């Protein structure tokens, strides 16, 4: 099976794609038991966070403080949690 | 979920019920119109058996170019009913992790070495093994179908004969 492949159906990709992926829910829900796991989540917590912060503070000098360091942040945490259920 | 470890081809228990004990017993042979029992393992049990069921088929291909035209290619799914006259299979026995499928064939197909590939209904077709088919006096359906027993012993399962040579006289 390829990932990619040009299939003559319209939308074909989006269904062959969850119907190869969405079977391992359940694995990925069982899988993640380890310590491993969670020192990865507080290793990437804070290297997410500090660029995060950074562009945070230049983008809202930059436009005026229209949009600032808050909504950054809630944007990215409202696109992490959808793409964390949601993907593939 | 589903993953397929290997596939037995159980030779040496057909081939004698196919006649052909004296041909080989590791090679499958088998006779065009009769059923033959093969045994399937899994890498892990199933949990559920009809939609399993459901989303798994075989094909059986031979010749060098196979095409559902010149009838040299065949697709068929594994289901409880269907029709027994052409290609079909039929689980007779469930384990944990194993399948009995007892597959028929048309008593009317080209003869040669075949290949038998599986389908999942997302991964990519994987071959299982392979077989070849053979004409059989022994099927009532087939052109060629001697009704003597004897006759079919001394015209097709014999080997020693007999050539008479001299003249008219002796
Ligand atoms: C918020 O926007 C108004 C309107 O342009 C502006 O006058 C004010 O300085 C802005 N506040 C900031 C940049 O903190």
């Amino acid at each position: 099976d390829d990932p990619l492949q040009q299939t003559g159906q319209l939308f074909g990709g989006l269904v062959r794609d969850i119907r190869r992926r969405y079977p391992y829910y359940l694995s990925d829900i069982t899988d993640a038991f380890s310590p491993q796991v969670l020192a990865a989540v507080i290793f990437i917590y804070f290297a997410a966070l500090s660029p995060a912060i950074t562009f945070g503070g230049l983008l809202g000098e930059k436009t005026r403080n229209q949009m600032g360091v808050s909504e950054l942040l809630i944007s990215t945490a409202v696109q992490g949690i959808l793409f964390a259920l949601l993907g593939a | 979920a589903l993953g397929i470890k290997s596939c037995d081809f159980q030779a040496a228990r057909n081939n004698e019920e196919h006649h052909t004990k004296a041909l080989s017993s590791r090679r499958l042979f088998v006779r065009r119109g009769q059923p033959f029992t093969i045994i399937l393992y899994f890498r892990a049990p199933v949990r559920a058996f009809l939609p399993a069921l459901k989303k798994v088929a075989l094909t059986a291909q031979t010749g060098e170019q196979p095409s559902k035209i010149n009838r040299t290619q065949a697709t068929f799914p594994i289901s409880s009913l269907g029709d027994r006259k052409w290609w079909s299979a039929v689980v007779e026995e469930r384990d944990a992790q194993s399948w009995t499928i007892s597959v028929t064939t048309p008593a009317d197909a080209v003869i040669g070495h075949y290949s038998l590939l599986l389908q999942v209904s997302g991964r990519k077709q994987l071959l299982l093994g392979q077989f070849t088919l053979l004409f059989n006096p022994w099927n009532r359906e087939d052109a060629v179908f001697l009704k003597n027993e004897a006759q079919r012993m001394e015209y097709l399962l014999n080997q020693n004969g007999l050539i008479y040579l001299g003249t008219a006289d002796c």
